[PDB]
């Protein structure tokens, strides 16, 4: 989900871009500014919210020992989904 | 406490305590403390006037025969007024044993050089001159051994910074490697790691 | 003033001097010591190079990481000049040849390219522009070097009106073509009077001209502290060197007396004490060794 | 207040050792400028010797000036024996270092240091 | 005899190799560090510390790292008493200043005071 | 405009309402070309040709002891006597009490979060004010 | 050109400040009534010696040690300050 400053410079997933009157763009003159174009904030928002029938769900990120530490997410608020603090996967109690 | 705990060696502890009493009563003129750790190592803390009488004794007594100088060390403890702690590590191949002879000095009091007892010490305490500034009197060739030839200060003192005060770069103007006051592009990040909770209650010091 | 160009540090290698320099002709004798003296303050030096990158390698230990940006350029390509100068706050010109070539005559090197650099530096918004003429630059000069360098000085002045134009007389150093020319000649002695200036003095003059806001639009004359006749100067060179490639335009400049311009400011008006040649001639000419000083005027 | 000496019992023997060390450096300096082929003069190197001796001239402790004579003899021994290169001899002359601001005003201009 | 009497003040500044800029312009601070109020443990408030005045840290133009020119920036010395730290600062010529040890004063605690008959020190919840 | 140091950017004597003089320490340095405040005033006095008799912070604090010596005795409340004499001087001029009731300028938590230039430039304090006003 | 402020430093408990203390308990008030627009800053401190600073025009300051003085000696030094005005 990359965008571009009016100087023609790519803005990172952090949001870093040099100013127009910043001299430090001269390091990319004749070379390239390397950004990653797979923004994680746009990729985790593509994941569908998981409907579950419990009140508390566990999440380890998938893969078991290959994921993150297993945490327990409460789902009592129906205003908001319950997000994994590590992986960002979100859950909703279907009732 | 079988699998994961280090097994205590009581026979060596008893033998090193008895030999420490032996050294403390043969040489009461110089021996200040004698202690044995829980992992069974004997430390003989002496007065610095007795570097040569003690270490010759341990080299030459028929019940000591510490014919090997394993290591010679200084330790800088700045809260002590005699901030440098000179540590001799001796090995008896005859009695299959190790002893530690510790003594003290500050920046201005010379320690007597132990090269006449162990020639092994000839570089080691020379290193103690280079790293700590502890002077050794009657040393054969006392000079720096590890630092650069124009080096100012003694690096293993604890008030000496991790990086120096100067750093080198090649300078094309004078066609020479030059020394300049040190600047780091990234400062060494000091981490305060010590937990605010007591870890070892056996080592608790009494309050004021 | 932008936050990235505020000076920080104590003026060392990892410091920030706030100087973003595009030094054209940084691969020469003057560019070597100028990029050295800039890189030790912590300056962003842009070196545009024409030559093989191998022949620029000696510029690389002169600054901290990312503090020298090497980039291609061409004298007849204004796009590369704009690509080099559009981030700089100072542009120093050091482009020069002692001989004219097949592809670049004295008018290309001294009139076309400095006017191009100064025009593109004017229209890109560069604050400071320093141009290096010669002290003996004259329209009616006997040598084509000094004629084209006077024409190029006039054009640089009329296209960048705030240009600090600097007149060195004759520069000596370890890589010079003044004392090393006399040591490797093994032409004669005439009534030619010269006052040669030392390269570190010229370099400190250029950096103090960058730092001085009064030096904008001025013309400086960098001369040595002692005027020598040419004959006893060359005899002093053969004396220090333990002794008993050329062109006729070079000979015309050797027999050109270094003119006296008292109304132009010098190294002392920038705060540089000019080093006499008897302090540094041994350092220059020690290499030619396999001494009473010369007489001044 | 009763301390163990190093070489000198008081400041008279200590100043004698300082004086012999200055003599030895003064004699050594022309050989140093020759064999290292330094770009300085004998007057300039002897002025640097005098500067390094007069920097420490405020000291009133015999043990401190004993250790200063010891370290000066180590410097001289590393100079007579060619153990230093030209770089180590010329590190006394801070040639590539820019002059520091000395007054209040230029130290105010360049930064935060007192 | 083999002992001399030196009545002078102890000064080793010429021997420690330290440049004069980092002797006569630095302000040593002798202090017991305050307890981190994130935590209730007191094992870091046991000893005396000598730190120095912080100097300029600037942004590295390449990476944004914290570049420094201060060699004494990371130098924290640990002392058992206040007088050891003062003797070590005076020995090295560092101009110092000393904060006194701040202990927590003895509190008066009573669990029964949570349930008084007439005093305001009742708890309304538990 | 003369850019100055803030309280985290200078070692600086402040005195509380009970007379206890205290000192900050330098935590970070002032940003950009900003400087410590009395450094600016002293550099101005050297430009103006009326140079003040101090160069470093200790000499400023010697002057500060000369004007009142309790400003250099840190974490120390000095006792102040002579309430009788100040009260006898206060009985001289009979200023008249107004009819306006005592209203403090801060009545609710709304008026707590922004009082000075650091708090008004804060986004956290702005979130606090926006939270307590809704 | 004229006196601008007076500063009196003293201790609370040292005996050398005693007469200075006896100057303030009796003779300060009719002093301050006589000089209503002159700042006479009394500064007590912990273990300072007594002192009388006079600041004149253009930053000039004179310094009189009031140590161990009686109240009459403090009065005479202060009226020398008030009458001099250098
Ligand atoms: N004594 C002296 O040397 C004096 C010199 N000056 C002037 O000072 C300047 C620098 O002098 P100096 O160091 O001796 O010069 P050099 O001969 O040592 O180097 C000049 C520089 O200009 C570059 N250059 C030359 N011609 C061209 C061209 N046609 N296109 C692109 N780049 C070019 C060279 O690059 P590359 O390496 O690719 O060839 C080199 O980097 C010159 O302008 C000279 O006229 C003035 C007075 C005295
Ligand atoms: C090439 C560069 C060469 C570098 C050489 C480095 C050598 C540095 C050696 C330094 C050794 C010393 O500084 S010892 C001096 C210490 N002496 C003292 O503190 C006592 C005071 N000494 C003096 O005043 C000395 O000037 C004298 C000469 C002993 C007496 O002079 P005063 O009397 O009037
Ligand atoms: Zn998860």
């Amino acid at each position: 989900g990359v965008r571009t400053s009016p100087t023609g410079e790519k803005v990172t997933h952090t949001g870093q871009v040099y100013d127009d009157e910043d001299y430090r763009r001269v390091r990319f003159v004749g070379r390239q500014k390397e950004v990653n174009e797979n923004f994680a904030i746009d990729l985790i928002a593509e994941q569908p919210v998981s409907q579950v029938g419990s009140r508390v769900i566990s999440c380890d990120g998938g893969g078991g020992a290959l994921g993150h530490p297993r945490v327990y997410i409460n789902l009592d608020k129906e205003t908001k989904t319950g997000t994994c603090g590590y992986c960002g996967l979100q859950f909703r109690q279907q009732h | 406490t079988r699998p994961t705990v280090r097994p205590r060696n009581d026979v060596a502890h008893k033998q090193l305590s008895a030999f420490g009493e032996y050294v403390a009563e043969i040489l009461p003129k110089y021996v200040q403390q004698v202690q044995v750790s829980c992992f069974s190592e004997l430390e003989i803390c002496i007065h610095p006037d007795g570097v040569i009488p003690v270490l010759t004794f341990l080299r030459d007594h028929s019940n000591a025969q510490f014919k090997s100088l394993a290591d010679l060390t200084a330790v800088d403890i700045p809260t002590r007024q005699n901030r440098f702690e000179i540590v001799y590590n001796l090995l008896s191949l005859r009695f299959n044993s190790r002893i530690r002879v510790k003594t003290y000095t500050d920046e201005l009091t010379p320690v007597e050089s132990s090269v006449s007892v162990y020639k092994a010490a000839n570089w080691y305490e020379r290193e103690i001159w280079d790293m700590f500034g502890v002077f050794f009197a009657n040393h054969p060739d006392l000079r720096r051994i590890l630092t650069d030839y124009g080096f100012e200060g003694h690096p293993f003192r604890k008030d000496f910074p991790l990086s120096g005060y100067v750093e080198l770069r090649y300078d094309d103007e004078v066609k020479r490697v030059v020394a300049e006051p040190v600047e780091l592009a990234q400062e060494f990040r000091k981490f305060d790691l010590n937990s605010p909770w007591e870890a070892f209650p056996a080592y608790r010091q009494p309050p004021e | 003033l932008h936050h990235a160009v505020i000076p920080h540090g104590k003026g060392g290698r990892s410091s920030v001097s706030g100087i973003v320099a595009t030094v054209f002709g940084a691969t020469g004798f003057l560019g070597r010591y100028l990029v050295n003296h800039l890189g030790r303050m912590g300056s962003q030096v842009i070196v545009p190079y024409r030559c093989e990158p191998y022949d620029t390698m000696h510029l690389r230990p002169m600054g901290d990481l990312g503090q020298i940006i090497f980039m291609d350029w061409n004298g007849r390509d204004k796009d590369s000049i704009r690509r080099a100068v559009e981030h700089s706050n100072v542009v120093i010109n050091l482009v020069g040849r002692e001989w004219e070539t097949k592809n670049f005559d004295f008018e290309d090197v001294f009139v076309k390219i400095p006017q191009a650099i100064a025009q593109v530096s004017k229209e890109a918004g560069v604050e400071k522009f320093i141009h290096i003429s010669h002290l003996n630059a004259d329209i009616k000069s006997s040598s084509k070097y000094l004629r084209n360098k006077a024409v190029g000085e006039k054009e640089v002045r009329e296209t960048f009106p705030e240009a600090t134009i600097i007149k060195p007389a004759d520069i000596f150093g370890r890589e010079d073509r003044f004392l090393n020319y006399f040591a490797n000649i093994r032409s004669l002695g005439k009534k030619t009077v010269k006052q040669p200036v030392y390269i570190v003095d010229v370099t400190k003059g250029i950096i103090n001209a960058i730092k001085d806001p009064d030096a904008r639009g001025k013309t400086f004359a960098f001369v040595g502290p002692n005027r020598y006749l040419l004959f006893d100067l060359v005899q002093y060179v053969f004396a220090v060197a333990h002794r008993p490639w050329t062109t006729r335009d070079k000979v015309e400049r050797i027999h050109t007396t270094d003119r006296t311009l008292p109304h132009l400011p010098g190294l002392e008006d920038l705060g540089v004490q000019a080093t006499p040649l008897e302090l540094k001639a041994i350092e220059v000419l020690r290499r030619h060794r396999t001494v009473q000083p010369a007489k001044t005027v | 207040t009763s301390v163990k000496p190093i070489f000198s019992r008081d400041m008279n023997e200590a100043k004698r050792r300082v004086r012999e060390l200055y003599r030895a450096w003064y004699r050594e300096v022309p050989n140093t400028v020759h064999l290292f082929q330094l770009d300085i003069s004998v007057k300039q190197g002897r002025d640097k010797v005098r500067e390094m001796f007069k920097k420490n001239a405020h000291v009133t402790d015999p043990r401190v000036v004993d250790l200063l004579v010891i370290k000066g003899k180590m410097e001289l021994e590393e100079t007579i024996n060619v153990w230093k290169q030209r770089t180590h001899v010329m590190r006394f002359f801070h040639e590539t270092e820019a002059p520091r601001p000395k007054d209040f005003l230029s130290k105010f201009y360049v930064g935060h240091d007192p | 005899t083999q002992l001399i009497t030196v009545d002078e003040k102890l000064d080793i500044t010429t021997l420690t190799g330290v440049p004069e800029e980092h002797i006569k312009t630095r302000k040593a601070r002798i202090f017991v560090p305050a307890r981190n109020n994130m935590q209730s443990g007191v094992n870091n408030t046991k000893k005396w510390k000598m730190e120095f005045d912080t100097r300029e840290r600037w942004e590295n133009p390449l990476m944004g790292w914290a570049s420094t020119a201060d060699p004494l920036s990371n130098l924290v010395l640990t002392f058992s008493t206040k007088e050891d730290a003062i003797a070590f600062a005076e020995k090295n010529g560092w101009s110092y200043d000393v904060e006194e040890r701040k202990v927590p004063k003895p509190k008066s605690k009573s669990y029964g005071a949570n349930f008084s008959w007439n005093k305001r020190t009742r708890v309304s919840t538990k | 405009i003369l850019p100055g140091a803030a309280y985290t950017e200078k070692s600086a004597t402040y005195v509380n309402t009970e007379g206890r003089a205290q000192q900050t320490k330098v935590a970070v340095m002032p940003p950009g070309l900003a400087r410590e405040d009395w450094k600016i005033i002293r550099a101005l006095s050297e430009i103006a040709g009326m140079t003040l008799p101090y160069d470093t912070l200790d000499q400023v604090r010697n002057r500060l002891e000369e004007v009142s010596p309790n400003l250099v005795r840190y974490d120390d409340v000095e006792g102040a006597n002579y309430f009788q004499q100040a009260s006898e001087l206060s009985k001289l001029v009979n200023q008249q009490l107004l009819a306006d009731p005592l209203v403090p300028p801060q009545l609710t938590i709304k008026d707590f979060y922004m009082t000075d230039s650091i708090s008004r430039a804060s986004q956290t304090m702005a979130k606090c004010v926006k939270a307590v006003t809704e | 050109l004229g006196l601008r402020e007076i500063r009196i430093h003293l201790c609370q408990r040292s005996p050398g400040s005693q007469g200075v203390r006896d100057f303030i308990e009796k003779r300060y008030v009719e002093l301050k009534k006589a000089n209503p627009d002159l700042p006479i800053l009394i500064r007590e401190c912990s273990d300072v010696q007594p002192k009388l600073w006079a600041r004149y025009a253009f930053g000039q300051e004179k310094n009189v040690s009031l140590n161990n003085f009686s109240a009459d000696q403090v009065t005479r030094a202060l009226e020398n300050v008030l009458s001099s005005k250098a």
